[PDB]
Parts: structure tokens; C-alpha cells; sequence
């Protein structure tokens, strides 16, 4: 009984941070009507080089 | 095989003009011409991510991540690193207590750290010992080797000696080593019964780098098994190591479920090990060197350790073709081995010393 | 846009006024907040020590303990503040403890994190060179001497710059190399300020000191050279003759007496020109915030200004209501944050090592 | 500089320095191997210095 | 086509703009957008390639990797090949009778291991409807035979995986 | 601040049931089945952490 | 206060000694 | 020099000619892209139908400024001089993007009603001296 | 744009670089093969 | 380029107008640049006299179209 309590209660909280971590890679922070531009750097997110 | 640009440009220009009829996209500086290498543009980056989906349906083309998935699901588990330990001999000069955790870094850069501490009252040698933190295959050193002090302490001399040197130190194995671990396991099936079974058993064990299953060996209820370990300079079995052989194929647990596994209880095994048969060949070279005489053994011993199987006959051409592998020399004539040598099973063919 | 600051429970979101600040010419990033609460409220939450997490949006900017909180009211007015720094500011006042106050053979990275341990910094190590990584012969530790200034005088020498990162942790930063950002008089400018003083820029920077003598090299060092050390670094933006000279800080040669030189120049170049800007937005042009350590391009023309590329040296937001949105950007150039070896734009060895400078996103051989 | 305190913190390095620039010890072991003699001298508290050499006239030597 | 619809319904919307099915804007949709059309059935068949019982493509990677080219593998029917390389992937099993017969009959054939007649270790592979002739399929090449005759398959197969210690007498019937 | 309230109440969770755990187990002195059966199910789980 | 906070923020440049 | 838009039936289309599709080089494609592609309409706006879908393009928060032109609240309007002065407002408002540019000098809208059920609409630009000679062509209808 | 220049440059010879390694195969050192690839180096080698 | 279809233009019998080029054309080399003239008068002037050497037969009997080994 204590080992089965125990292992569900670290699955709840293992659940509960896989949720923060869901959110976080969800949302993009772009939000903005602007123009595409020819940027050469990154071109798919990431961080420019250096 | 994904299409090229060029052959992407063509189909989209192919297929502008059947939907357009009377149209020739082709033509140069033009609207439909524009539409189209752009179009052919986008599909070679959607043809090559396509691509990239594919090549990782297998772990043998597989990247690293992808390749470490498979092998934890096919079963295959990895061997972690140790760490090195071993005396010091440490020289003091007074009453002292060297704390737990103190450090003593070897000239490379490697430290090892004192787990426990010790109080010392005299003032002479005390033998202590330390364990690496490098944990890996650089933490073990040679005999007399030497080893400063990181932060200084009350009354002990900085160097420091070792008479004895550490061992202990592995290595974590590498997505090589388990991508052809998994590689055998799937090209070998598990049976529990098979000769590829007591293969596998023969070599699991530690030490061990060939084996050899004979089924039916001296009879219609018996088997043989042969194993060979190259690692060690002799490469022939001596009775310990036979007599291990033969406990861990009648028993070992499965690392993977718990429990053990073995033999048939009906069948006699008997595993034995191999008995030497040279031949020693007579191959006239027309520079004579010690760089060819180093290549052309070398060619030689790997000529029989890849093509060379206890029972077997090796024809004459294998020499050949191992001492014409090499590149200086101009002539590679032999002379004595001209005829077929064959060999029981007990008996195992091995590259005698060569007559020049 | 909502600047949370996660304390010690629970969440607070509006504010009156907020000012966060964030540069590379410092070892923290200091916030301060203006609270407003009918009298008589408990205000517990915000309290010296907790621990606060401060979150622009959904972005974490500074993280550590709170240090101040005012409250005063007069006959018509009330007003209530919080103060706060990183916890990177925690190694700033606090005095460095180890047991042996001597380190033998180790380099900056290991002793940095030797001394940090018991606070709780963890260290970050982003330079790539080889002579930066170089072991000290030997480094000691003046007693009741603080972290700061121990990692301070290393780092000096070493040539590198150290700074607070925006997760709380120690940062031996790397100076940028793509041009990110555009910074025009015409579009995106609401207030400019260009100084340019040469009252503290010399020509020429000799730095003298002592050799190495303490025990190993003292069977070898002879006496006229321990004391006989020199190295010098040339600026050619000063035409008269202008010297200086620096006594060393620790035991010297000739290539850490050439790189101490260089980190003094370099460090006046810094200093000496200095652009600064108020653009409108809180975002930047992609949509991140604006912080430091980031290489823009400067299109000042109208003003008759030639400086074509700066690198952003501090970064203040405001929430004032007479201000709005705005942040404060100071640009300096980037010449003046690179380490000795490295410049701005004999062998295989040569060669190759270059390579691999020019593309740092390579894995270097090692 | 306006505070006490920031005072105190700007004046501070330069009087600690000037007074730890002089100080004395005890001498634990000393190397005599090198051509100077070597200490590992102990200083105020919970601190060591390994290899620190030690400066004696011409034509007088002794071994503490 | 429903890419053709995609491709318009991305196109704006307004007056202007003509989306029926028989203007210029839908003739040359559907031309932009089977390029795309083609690539997503590649990735979609890439599904399939998935698992060596279907794969085409990768039919030699499959075989590379697993050891695949042997006896079991029969001559040049690529549906044999697949049932080869998807039948070794996941051979694993027993030594007894039961085990055999069953791993005998999901290749296609039908055999019964009975008893001895003249020791204990001899067991009688009776190999019952016996046909070596195999349909040539529509996944084959164009050139091959509409039969193809190949024999003694299940011979060396079961010689290759029978247990160490025993050994096999095979009878055919009819 | 409901992401946060989580590990809190997680940790005072196990501590009260290895508390309970620690209150309720009785020691069997004998050596005979009792004995041998729970070092099977300690030994069991052990095998699966 | 622009230079009395600089000192209780760190200062990678030191300003004396 | 992109494509053209044709008009037949009341509804515009891209065109072939000879080999390709015809092309243009003027102001002409532009103000017909301009006026008659709708755009978003704002918050407060009260549509034509009894719908609550606003029109617009995917691309609008894409290309820095919206598309097309507001003439699409008109659809069902009677013959009073609201619409005429509303429809005025928004041609202007729709065409103000060229004088904001230098691609024209001045613009003369005005609206009128012709014969009974014809919303007319007159508008003028003033090309500057360097810009090229505009397409010329008329609304056609067949079949 | 004029400033994004230097940037793609330096990106397409890091990634010419990376194919450069992860293609080139070794061979014999005796063989017709490896005098091949000497020549061609040294030509290449020579231009520059 | 590639399948590109040509017709001819006077008929001939028994040939229908059709041609694939499943190959496509190769050549189509417009006038040289100033650059490339500039470096083959620098070649002209810059080259030196070849007496005859045995090394220098061997690329005079291997100038020639088909000639692929030669030996002096």
C-alpha cells in the first residue's frame, strides 16, 4: 500500500510539471501584424549564431 | 530517393502546362517560369524533410537519439562507467588530520578525492586511499606515479607518491558498441536450444571473444561448444576458464526479467576447448624489410582470424590474397602451403611462424 | 504584457511602477516596483529575504531575494516600494569561504566554482579559446575578501568580463557576432545622446610586474628577470604621445603582461564612446525583450553619426505613467567587451584554430 | 558614494589590503631542496600558503 | 481535389477574385498544388514502410540489417521477401513439437512432427500438401515468370533452427 | 499560485506515509515462513524500483 | 543614486584599487 | 510585372495570352486590387447580412497593412445619399495608400446615382510625370 | 537586405565545411586511388 | 531542358512531327567577359616558350582528339 500512495503521488506531481512544460513550448511570442524580412540568421526559431 | 531540383522544376512545369492547355511554361523570363521554380523550391524542402522522416525507420541508419530509443525498447541495456582507486602514501611532517574530501590532482588534470578523513599523529608515511572522480577509462595510471595537492593543508607534504598504482577505471559503451549488439541480436534470433543460442551463451561471458557449437557432436543426445578468447596473448582455453564456460551456460539470471536460464536438462553439453595445428608458410618477398615483415604477418593473423573455423579446411588462395593486400612488396610467391590443409573439429588452424 | 512577480505562495501582477535593470558592465540586475494597498492591508508577501521571481509576460527576467521595502504616508500622499537584485548579488557582499585558501594548479572555471558552492550560483563558462582556459601557476585568496572581487581580479587577468545571467546564474560572457537589430533616427527613435570624450584614452599601455619564482621555477628563473617584465598594447586612435603605465596586479610574463594591456585598452575604448537610445516598445523587432549583450546596427545619418555597428551595453524598462512603455538602451562599441585573443573584424595550427573561430557553433577539436 | 554604507563599501578594499599586507605565521614544513627554502606557513585562520620562500642574508644559512 | 480547394480557400477572398470551378485561378491551383499532392502520398507511404512486412523502399535496408538473404528467403518474389524479413524480425521461440509446427505453417507450408521409428532423438517431419509452385504477384517485376518453381524451402529452414541436440528425418506425403 | 502548491503537499504526502509506514511495521523475530515471505516482497520491491 | 547603486550592483571594471 | 485581372460577368480572373498569362506593369491592377477584395471590418460595424463573420485575408496580420477596401458593407443599400457619401468615404480611405506613397498626387472621388438602381462612382487620380502609361480595358459580359 | 550578408556567407561555408567532412571516405595508402586524391589536393592546394 | 518536346517544320514521309529529347540540350555558351578575356591575355603574355622537351612530347602527342597515352 505505502509504495503503490507513494508512486502515485510522484506521478501527480511529474504530471503537474509536464504541464508547465507543455505550456511553455506551446506559446510563441510573436503576436504582432509585421512584414516578413529576409533574414538570413535562424531561420527556423533558435537563437542567432554566436 | 527523393527527386532532384531540376526534375521538381520540370514535373511543376509539366503540370502548369497540362492544366493550362496551349501554354509553355519554359520560356524564359516569364510569369508561369517564376510560379514554377518557386513551386519546385518549396517541394525540394518538403521532399527533403520527407527524407529525414525516413532513413530512421532502422536502427543502422538511425541518428543518435532515435538509434538510443530502439535499443531501449529492442532490450539492449548499456554498461555504466567506474572509477578508479588505489593507496597513496601520503608524507606528513606533524600531527595532522587530513579532512574527507580533500583532492590531489595528478600533472594530466585527473583529481582524486580522500573519502573518508584521517587523523594522523607521527610524523612519517600513512597509507590512504582515493578513488578518481573522472570516472572513466583515464582514472587508472601506471606503478610509481606521482600526485600533487590542489589546496595545501596544515602539515602535509604536497606530493605525494603512489608505490601501487589505481585500477578500476571503464568506460561507458558507446552507440557503436550497443547499434552492434542489437545488430546481432536481431540477426541471431533467441531459440533457448539453437547453436546460435549456445553461441551467444558462450560469449557472453566475460573474456570470451569467439565461440563455436558443434550440434549432434558425439551422438543424437549430445552437442559441443568451442570458444576461443583473442584478448589474452596464449588465445586457447585453460581449464578454469572451461569450467566457468560450462557454469554460466548451465546457469545465469536474465538481466532483463529476473529470471534464470540455461540448458536443457536432457542434453549433454561438454564444452571443450581447442587444440593448436600450425602451418607455417614460405613466402619470398623482393624487399625485405621489417615494415613488410610486420604487414604481411599482420595480414596473415587477421587472414585467420576472420576466415578460420575449428573443423574447417583453408585453401591455399587465403594466403595469397592476405599477403598480395599489402602494398611495398613486388613479390609475394609461397611455397609451402600448396596443397588443401583440412582439420578435425578439436583441431583449430592457426598462422604459424612464416619461413622467410 | 503583465509583470508577475512570483513570490514566496503566490502571484502579484498589477503595478504601479516598475523599473528593471540589466547590463554586462555589472554582476546583477537590480528591479525596484511601486506598490499601492489601502492602508491597514497586510503586506507580508513582499518581505526582505523572501524569495521572488520576477516574469515580464510569460518571461522570467530576474530571479533572487528581495533587499528593501519602503512605506511612508504623509497629510496627501502615500507611497510603498520594493527593492530587489539577482542572486547573483548574494556572492557581491557576502565574504568567500574555503579551507585552503590557496589554489595550486587550477583554472578560472574551477576555481569559480569552488567559491560558489555553498551560496548556491551555479557557474557558466561560454568562452571557447584556448589561452583563456589556461591554469593559474598558482592563485591565493587575501582573507575577508568577497567572491566578487576574488573572481573580479582573476578574471582581469584572464581578460575575461564576468556578468550575472537572466536565471540567476554567473556568466563569463561571449561578446556577439550576428547583427540582430536596426537602430534608425527616422523610424524607431524617440531620444538620442552621442558622447564621445577623450580625457581618459591614451596611445600607449605598458604594463610591468614580477616573474614567477615561488618554488618550481625557482631552481630555473635567474635574478635579473624576475624582477625585469614587461608587455605593452598600442591604441592608434590618440596621435599624440600619451602613455601609461599599470602596475600589475598579480605575478606576471610576457603574454599575461600583453593581454592585461589589451583588457585595459580595450576596456578605455569601451568607456570612452558611448551612444544612447529610447526606442518605444519594450519588444524588440521579433518580439523577445530588449536585453543586454546584443549586436545592432546603427543608422544615425541624419545626425550627420559614422558609427555603423554597436553592441547594447545596458538595458532599462520603465512603467512610469508619465513615461508609458519605454526602455532606456545604452550602446557601446564592440571592441571594447572582446578578450585578448580574439580581434575585431603561423601554421596548420593556425589555420584551423581560425576556422574554428570563425564558426563558433562548431565543436572545437580540443 | 552618497551613503554611509556605499561608502563603506567603496573605501573598504583599499584598508583591507593595507592591512593584510603585513602579517605573521607559524612554519609547518619546510623544503630545502630548492635553491631558496620553501614554508608552508600558516596564517590567521582556517588558512594555509604552500611554497611560500623564505630570504636569508649572504653567508649565513640555518634550517628551522 | 480537396488540395486545389486548400490552395483557394488560402488564396484571399473578395470580389475580385474568381474561385469557380472553371476559372483560371482553380486551372492553375490544381497545377501549383499536386506537386504537394505527390510529396504528401510519399510521406504517407512512408507509413507503410514502417513495418518490413509492407515496406518497398527500404526491402534492402531491411534485409541488410536483419541478415535477411537465405534459404527462407525464396528466389525473387517480393512477397516471399517481406514474409521473410517480417517472419524473422519476430522469430522468437521454443524448442517443442507444438512451437515447430506452428513456425513451419506461418511460413505456408503444413507439416506434423510425429514420434520417432527407429531412436528417441529422430523425430518425422511429415510434410503434408506439397506445392512448389508460387503465383507471381502484381508487387513483382514485369519480366517474371507467372510461376515461379522453387523447392526444397522448409528443408533447409528447419535444419538451419532446429534444436542443437536433435535430429530431423523428413518424410513427404500427400 | 496552483504550479507551486503541488510538490508542497507531495512532500508532506510521503512524509506522513513513511511515518505511518514506520509506526505500523512490526518486527518478526522468527526465522520460519513470516520471516522468509517478507523478505521476499522487500526483495521484491526492490527488484522493480 | 545612478552611481550609489553601481557599487551595491557588481562592477565587473573595478573602480579603485 | 505581374498578372492581370480581367473582368467578365462582374467578376474578375487572371487571363492567358499566346504562350502565357497576360501580364501588367501600371497602377491599373493595383487599384483593382484595392478597391475590390474585402477587408476586416472593425468591431463596431454592423454587416449587411444577419452573419457575424467578418471577412479579410489570412495574410493581413502577414503584409503590414490590410488588403482591400470597406465597399463590401454597401451590398443591400436603398437609394439614399447615406450610402452615397459612405461609399465615398471608403473608396478615399480604401486609395489613400497611394497618395500616402509618391505614386499619386491627388485623388477626386465622387459618388452619384445614374440611372434608377446604378451606384456611380468617379474617381480621378493624378499620376506624377515619371509613372507609365495605365492598362486600359471595359467590363465585359458573355454567354 | 545589405547588413544579412556576412552572416549567410559564413553560414554557407560552415555548411560546405560540415558536408566536406561528413562525406570524404579514406582509402589505401598504396593504391592509384590515394595518388589520385594527392594530385587532386596539391592542384587545389596550388591555385591557392 | 528535360523532355522537351519539338515538332518539325516541312513535313517528311514517314516521319511523324515528334521529338522527346529525353536528354536534354547541352552548349549554349553567350560572348566571353572582360574578366575571362582579360585572364586569356594575361595567359598570352605571361606563358613561356616550350622547347622540346621529353616531357613536353608527351602533352603534344596527347593534345590530339582520342590520343589518351603517350610515352617519350
Amino acid at each position: 500500500y505505502v509504495m503503490l500512495a507513494a508512486a502515485q503521488t510522484y506521478r501527480a506531481e511529474a504530471a503537474s510539471q509536464a504541464l508547465t512544460a507543455a505550456l511553455d513550448f506551446s506559446r510563441r511570442m510573436d503576436n504582432a501584424a509585421r512584414a516578413p524580412v529576409l533574414d538570413a540568421p535562424s531561420t527556423t526559431t533558435g537563437t542567432a549564431s554566436g | 530517393s527523393p527527386p532532384t531540383l531540376s526534375s521538381l522544376i520540370a514535373r511543376t512545369e509539366q503540370n502548369i502546362e497540362q492544366r493550362l492547355p496551349g501554354s509553355w511554361p519554359q520560356a524564359r523570363e516569364k510569369t508561369l517560369s517564376a510560379i514554377a521554380y518557386a513551386q519546385a523550391g518549396l517541394a525540394a524542402g518538403c521532399h527533403e524533410h520527407i527524407s529525414w522522416v525516413g532513413r530512421q525507420i532502422i536502427p543502422s541508419t538511425a541518428d543518435e537519439d532515435e538509434l538510443l530509443e530502439h535499443c531501449r525498447f529492442w532490450g539492449v541495456r548499456r554498461k555504466q562507467a567506474t572509477a578508479a582507486s588505489g593507496p597513496l602514501t601520503v608524507t606528513t611532517s606533524a600531527a595532522t588530520t587530513i579532512p574527507a574530501g580533500t583532492r590531489w590532482q595528478r600533472a594530466d588534470g585527473v583529481v582524486y578525492s580522500l573519502a573518508d578523513t584521517i587523523v594522523i599523529d607521527r610524523a612519517g608515511t600513512t597509507e590512504i586511499t582515493v578513488t578518481a572522480l573522472a570516472a572513466g577509462e583515464a582514472g587508472n595510471t601506471g606503478e610509481n606515479t606521482l600526485l600533487t595537492l590542489i589546496t595545501p593543508v596544515a602539515c602535509v607534504v604536497s606530493d605525494a607518491i603512489t608505490v601501487k598504482g589505481f585500477s578500476g577505471g571503464a568506460d561507458i559503451e558507446s552507440a557503436a558498441e550497443l547499434l552492434s549488439r542489437l545488430e546481432y541480436r536481431v540477426q541471431y534470433p533467441p531459440f533457448g536450444g539453437n547453436q546460435f543460442d549456445y553461441v551467444r551463451w558462450a560469449r557472453e561471458v566475460s573474456g570470451v571473444t569467439r565461440a563455436w557449437c558443434f550440434p549432434t557432436w558425439k551422438g543424437g543426445g549430445t552437442v559441443g561448444v568451442t570458444f576461443v578468447m583473442d584478448n589474452r596473448s596464449n588465445i586457447f582455453p585453460q581449464p578454469a576458464d572451461v569450467e566457468r564456460v560450462a557454469d554460466y551456460i548451465a546457469g545465469h539470471t536474465d538481466p532483463i526479467t529476473g529470471l534464470i536460464v540455461g540448458q536443457p536438462d536432457g542434453v549433454n553439453v561438454t564444452v571443450f576447448a581447442p587444440k593448436a595445428k600450425p602451418v607455417n608458410p614460405r613466402i619470398y618477398i623482393s624487399p625485405k624489410t621489417a615494415e613488410l615483415k610486420q604487414a604481411i604477418t599482420n595480414a596473415i593473423n587477421t587472414m585467420f582470424f576472420n576466415e578460420v573455423m575449428p573443423g574447417g579446411a583453408l585453401a591455399p588462395s587465403r594466403i595469397i590474397r592476405a599477403v598480395a593486400g599489402v602494398t611495398g612488396l613486388d613479390d609475394f610467391e609461397v611455397r609451402f602451403p600448396t596443397e588443401i590443409q583440412r582439420s578435425e573439429n578439436t583441431e583449430l588452424l592457426t598462422a604459424g611462424t612464416i619461413e622467410w | 504584457n503583465t509583470v508577475t512577480l512570483r513570490a514566496d505562495g503566490r502571484l502579484f501582477t498589477g503595478w504601479t511602477s516598475v523599473s528593471v535593470t540589466r547590463s554586462i558592465e555589472s554582476v546583477a540586475g537590480y528591479f525596484e516596483l511601486g506598490v499601492n494597498v489601502p492602508p491597514g492591508t497586510d503586506l507580508s508577501g513582499l518581505a526582505p529575504g523572501k524569495k521572488f521571481t520576477l516574469e515580464i509576460g510569460g518571461q522570467i527576467v530576474c530571479t533572487g531575494y528581495i533587499d528593501s521595502r519602503r512605506r511612508q504616508m504623509t497629510a496627501d500622499s502615500m507611497k510603498i516600494t520594493v527593492a530587489g537584485r539577482d542572486k547573483t548579488a548574494d556572492l557581491i557582499d557576502c565574504a568567500a569561504v574555503y579551507s585552503g585558501g590557496q589554489w595550486k594548479n587550477r583554472t578560472l572555471e574551477q576555481i569559480a566554482r569552488d567559491l560558489c558552492a555553498p551560496y548556491g550560483v551555479t557557474v557558466r563558462w561560454e568562452l571557447s579559446d584556448k589561452e583563456s582556459s589556461a591554469a593559474f601557476p598558482g592563485f591565493t585568496l587575501d582573507h575577508s575578501e568577497t567572491v566578487y572581487e576574488a573572481l573580479v581580479r582573476a578574471s582581469r587577468a584572464r581578460g575575461v568580463l564576468m556578468t550575472s545571467n537572466a536565471a540567476g546564474e554567473l556568466v563569463f560572457s561571449r561578446a556577439a557576432s550576428t547583427a540582430t537589430d536596426e537602430l534608425v533616427l527616422g523610424e524607431n527613435l524617440l531620444t538620442l545622446d552621442f558622447e564621445e570624450d577623450f580625457r581618459d584614452r591614451f596611445s600607449e599601455y605598458t604594463v610591468k610586474g614580477y616573474a614567477r619564482a615561488n618554488g618550481a621555477e625557482g631552481d630555473d628563473i635567474d635574478a635579473k628577470s624576475i624582477v625585469s617584465r614587461k608587455g605593452t598594447a598600442t591604441d592608434s586612435d590618440v596621435t599624440r604621445y600619451r602613455p601609461m603605465i599599470i602596475i600589475a596586479d598579480s605575478k606576471i610574463t610576457a603574454k599575461d603582461a600583453q593581454a592585461r594591456a589589451l583588457r585595459e585598452q580595450r576596456r578605455r575604448l569601451a568607456k570612452s564612446i558611448t551612444f544612447e537610445a529610447e526606442i518605444d516598445g519594450w519588444t524588440r523587432k521579433d518580439g523577445q525583450l530588449w536585453m543586454p549583450n546584443l549586436l545592432v546596427t546603427i543608422d544615425a545619418s541624419k545626425y550627420a553619426i559614422k558609427t555603423t555597428e554597436l553592441l547594447v551595453s545596458k538595458v532599462t524598462l520603465i512603467l512610469n505613467d508619465q513615461d508609458g512603455l519605454k526602455t532606456r538602451v545604452s550602446l557601446a562599441p564592440r571592441e571594447g567587451f572582446l578578450v585578448p585573443v580574439e580581434s575585431d573584424r603561423g601554421g596548420i595550427d593556425a589555420l584551423v584554430e581560425d576556422y574554428y573561430r570563425r564558426h563558433p557553433e562548431k565543436t572545437p577539436p580540443w | 558614494r552618497v551613503n554611509d554604507s556605499a561608502l563603506n563599501r567603496l573605501l573598504t578594499p583599499l584598508m583591507r589590503r593595507v592591512r593584510l599586507m603585513l602579517a605573521r605565521a607559524v612554519v609547518n614544513v619546510i623544503n630545502d631542496g630548492r635553491k631558496v627554502q620553501n614554508l608552508q606557513v600558516g596564517l590567521l585562520d582556517d588558512e594555509e600558503s604552500d611554497e611560500v620562500e623564505r630570504l636569508q642574508n649572504y653567508g649565513h644559512f640555518s634550517v628551522p | 481535389t480537396p488540395w486545389q480547394t486548400a490552395f483557394l480557400q488560402l488564396l484571399p477572398s473578395g470580389l475580385a477574385w474568381n474561385k469557380s470551378p472553371d476559372s483560371k485561378l482553380s486551372a492553375l491551383a490544381q497545377a501549383i498544388s499536386d506537386v504537394i499532392a505527390t510529396a504528401a502520398d510519399d510521406a504517407r507511404q512512408m507509413l507503410r514502410e514502417r513495418f518490413p512486412s509492407t515496406s518497398r523502399w527500404y526491402l534492402g535496408e531491411w534485409e541488410s540489417f536483419l541478415g535477411l538473404p537465405d534459404c527462407t528467403s525464396e528466389n525473387g518474389t517480393l512477397s516471399e521477401r517481406q514474409r521473410a524479413a517480417a517472419n524473422k524480425m519476430r522469430m522468437t521461440g521454443n524448442l517443442s513439437r507444438r512451437f515447430y509446427e506452428w513456425l513451419a505453417a506461418q511460413y505456408g507450408f503444413t507439416v506434423r512432427l510425429t514420434d520417432s521409428t527407429e531412436g528417441q532423438w529422430v523425430t518425422q517431419v511429415n510434410i503434408y500438401g506439397i506445392k512448389n509452385y508460387r503465383n507471381a504477384t502484381v508487387l513483382d517485376n514485369v519480366l517474371t515468370p507467372l510461376r515461379v518453381y522453387e523447392s526444397g524451402a522448409l528443408e533447409c529452414l528447419l535444419e538451419k533452427y532446429k534444436p542443437a541436440h536433435q535430429i530431423y528425418k523428413f518424410v513427404y506425403h500427400d | 499560485d496552483t504550479s507551486a502548491a503541488v510538490p508542497a503537499q507531495a512532500v508532506a504526502v510521503t512524509g506522513s506515509l513513511g511515518d505511518t509506514l514506520s509506526s505500523v511495521w512490526q518486527t518478526v523475530k522468527d526465522g520460519t515462513a513470516a520471516a522468509t515471505a517478507v523478505m521476499e516482497a522487500v526483495t521484491g520491491v526492490i527488484d522493480d524500483i | 543614486d545612478g552611481m550609489g547603486l553601481n557599487i551595491y550592483a557588481g562592477d565587473n571594471y573595478i573602480t579603485g584599487w | 510585372t505581374d498578372l492581370a485581372i480581367i473582368w467578365t460577368n462582374g467578376r474578375g480572373d487572371i487571363a492567358q495570352d499566346g504562350i502565357d498569362m497576360l501580364t501588367d506593369d501600371s497602377l491599373t491592377t493595383d487599384v483593382t486590387i484595392s478597391l475590390f477584395t474585402d477587408r476586416r471590418a472593425l468591431d463596431s460595424d454592423t454587416l449587411p447580412d444577419g452573419s457575424d463573420d467578418r471577412r479579410g485575408w489570412w495574410g493581413d496580420s502577414y503584409r503590414d497593412r490590410p488588403i482591400g477596401s470597406r465597399l463590401w458593407l454597401l451590398s443591400r443599400e436603398k437609394a439614399t445619399p447615406d450610402t452615397l457619401e459612405r461609399a465615398r468615404g471608403y473608396a478615399e480611405e480604401a486609395l489613400e495608400w497611394l497618395k500616402t506613397a509618391g505614386r499619386v498626387s491627388a485623388i477626386n472621388v465622387r459618388a452619384e446615382q445614374l440611372h434608377q438602381g446604378w451606384l456611380y462612382l468617379y474617381i480621378a487620380l493624378t499620376l506624377p510625370d515619371g509613372s507609365v502609361i495605365p492598362y486600359e480595358f471595359k467590363a465585359a459580359f458573355n454567354g
